[PDB]
RNA sequence: AAUUUAAUAUAACUAUUAAUAGAAGGUUACUAAUAAAUUAAUAAUUAAUUUUAAAACCUAAAGGUAAACCUUUAUAUUAAUAAUGUUAUGAAUAAUUAUUAAUAAUAAUAAACUAAGUGAACUGAAACAUCUAAGUAACUUAAGGAUAAGAAAUCAACAGAGAUAUUAUGAGUAUUGGUGAGAGAAAAUAAUAAAGGUCUAAUAAGUAUUAUGUGAAAAAAAUGUAAGAAAAUAGGAUAACAAAUUCUAAGACUAAAUACUAUUAAUAAGUAUAGUAAGUACCGUAAGGGAA
RNA sequence: AAGUAAUUAAUAUUAGUAAAACAAUAAGUUAUAAAUAAAUAGAAUAAUAUAUAUAUAUAAAAAAAUAUAUAUUU
RNA sequence: UAAUCUUAU
């Protein structure tokens, strides 16, 4: 098979920002949650960004009679509601899936190592709704691998003080403020 | 946020490490000498015939 | 001699530069992770048993390997004993004829 | 000293070739200004390079709206001080001014070229229904200075070639068609072209393949539904099978020749009704049409 | 204010070259041989067709058709 | 009936 219609699309290059530098006209408000999936989100068979395709979207081709009177369909995947299990999340997670992905899934033994599949293939025919779902799969198995030991109460025992010291010069000093000043630090 | 690697991936990557690690495949001055040589004789045979 | 070296094609001497004849290479198919790993062969990878696909593919072997015997550096490149692929005149030599020339 | 002829302007468009590069409108006003440096040349200088000031309102996307208006309140808080006047008991509570620190904001952005989705009909066939027109027009979406393609699961034929792109021959040949209308390759040889090869993949499975429904007029690679392999001792390629040959899919990157726009130069058996105004006048509710 | 252009094919006239032409990098197109659906076939054994070549047919002729031959190849 | 699906909170 090909991945002509997720491979096709291209996205706008966004410019690597330098701390230093100007700007943008337009910075959102809220900031990006997900990694940044590769194939952008699907232009044409919208239906399947909610939902695990597989990479099956509509065709259109002919109906054909006796007469050869050819006349326009389309032919829909098997699309399908299925809540699945995830090991890594804890819960099952519903969405759409073409009977085909289900099958997949059935093969591999899970959901979470059908959305972990490190093949480009894989990673192509996930949505952006299945690079999500992965994302917050792969984290989750990280954060289970590794706890931050294996810091914040000093950060708490300097800040007031820090904040006295801030008020003796003159000046006044927020918590939000001081986490910002020592993230780095 | 950059997503982070699944096993399969960090296994190859340290596989990479592991790769460059070794001594690296060069071209020695003297291989490529006797290449030159027996390159030279080959000619040397051509003109002959 | 460097010089003449230097007067060889580009693909050759590429191939030279990144695959030098002072290794002796395998004549059968190794693993991926060794020194002696034939480029023209598909070695298979330890930890996975799956045949990697030959680090020079098929036609890009073929082009290097006349261009060796153009220029008689044949020796110095690693051997294509099995790679399926004869030439030239061995190839002429050694092949039998179809079942159908000899047995229409 | 003057006149003529030819060429050249800040001051025409159009076609070709070559080279280079990938770019604000309107509204009406409390009108929407600029300042400098270094280097070279000829203190003033012109030129190059660099820095710097202001710049209203509207042009979907701070929030509205009946574009050039209204409302949000950054000549804002919040805190800390200092000066002032009042209340109640030197300390406390509110208001005004002036410094210091902290908190967010401004989409007018091309068009052509490219890729993807959906996809007509008139028309031709001297009718018309397969076929054609045509994957064209159109609408829709998305990208970049170009895009696309690209280092063979390619071609070929027992001899061999060696990524792709464009053109010439091959060739209107093979091929195909209600065998009508008509449609029509490839190998090979030439140019143009750039260093053109090179790993970034732990070598790829619901994949190849099969059935079935569709699918570039020849030549497939694609695709909905469902069954579904193999390890280089293997796998793909041709009705089929046997021999042989060739290549390695289900992981990737890539200048260059090309397209379009703009600029500059050069050439015009081009244009003065294809020679600069104006998308104005005017017509229409509107999309839109459009003078002299 | 109305037979124009492009890519092709066939004729004719002239001009260049000529058993060759165009092109010169090779490759190609046309000509140089006529046939036949096609095939491994193809033009005086001692001369004008009464000979020869091809297609049908055949042991080989004859028979129909077209083509080839009477110092210099067209 | 933890196949599917409809409704309400
Ligand atoms: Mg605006
Ligand atoms: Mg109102
Ligand atoms: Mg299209
Ligand atoms: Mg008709
Ligand atoms: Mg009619
Ligand atoms: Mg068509
Ligand atoms: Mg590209
Ligand atoms: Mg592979
Ligand atoms: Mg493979
Ligand atoms: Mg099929
Ligand atoms: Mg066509
Ligand atoms: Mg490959
Ligand atoms: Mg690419
Ligand atoms: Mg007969």
């Amino acid at each position: 098979r090909q991945w002509r219609l997720i491979e096709t699309r291209k996205i706008a290059k966004q410019p690597n920002y330098q701390v230093g530098d100007a700007k943008p006209l337009h910075m959102p408000k809220e900031r990006k949650k997900f990694p940044d999936y590769k194939y952008g989100e699907s232009n044409i068979f919208k239906q399947s960004n909610k939902g695990l395709y597989g990479g099956s979207f509509v065709q259109f081709g002919n109906n054909i009679s006796e007469s050869k009177a050819k006349t326009r369909k389309k032919w829909l995947p098997n699309v399908v509601k299925k809540g699945l299990w995830s090991e890594t999340l804890n819960r099952k997670i519903s969405i759409k899936m073409t009977a085909k992905v289900l099958k997949t899934i059935s093969k591999e033994g899970g959901i979470d190592n059908y959305l972990t599949k490190e093949k480009s293939a894989r990673i192509k025919e996930l949505g952006p709704t299945g690079w999500k779902l992965r994302y917050r799969v792969l984290k989750r198995k990280d954060e289970i691998e590794n706890p931050p030991h294996k810091r914040r109460r000093l950060m708490s025992f300097l800040y007031p003080l820090e904040k006295l010291e801030y008020r003796s010069v003159g000046k006044d000093l927020n918590y939000k403020k001081f986490v910002e000043l020592f993230a780095d630090v | 946020p950059e997503m982070p690697l699944t096993e399969v991936r960090k296994s190859h990557l340290a596989e990479k490490k592991e790769l460059a690690e070794r001594e690296v495949p060069k071209l020695t001055e003297e291989d490529m000498e006797a290449i030159g040589a027996r390159v030279f004789e080959f000619l040397e045979k051509q003109k002959r015939e | 001699y460097k010089q003449y070296f230097d007067s060889l094609p580009l693909k050759l001497k590429s191939f030279f530069q990144r695959y030098p004849p002072s290794i002796k290479y395998s004549p059968v198919s190794t693993s991926t992770k060794a020194i002696n790993a034939n480029p023209f062969l598909p070695n298979k990878h330890p930890v996975t048993q799956r045949f990697h696909d030959p680090k020079y593919s098929l036609r890009r072997m073929s082009d290097v390997y006349k261009l060796a015997l153009r220029y008689g550096v044949e020796e110095f490149l690693p051997p294509i004993e099995n790679t399926k692929k004869l030439f030239f005149e061995e190839k002429y030599n050694k092949k039998t004829l179809m079942k159908g020339v000899l047995l229409p």
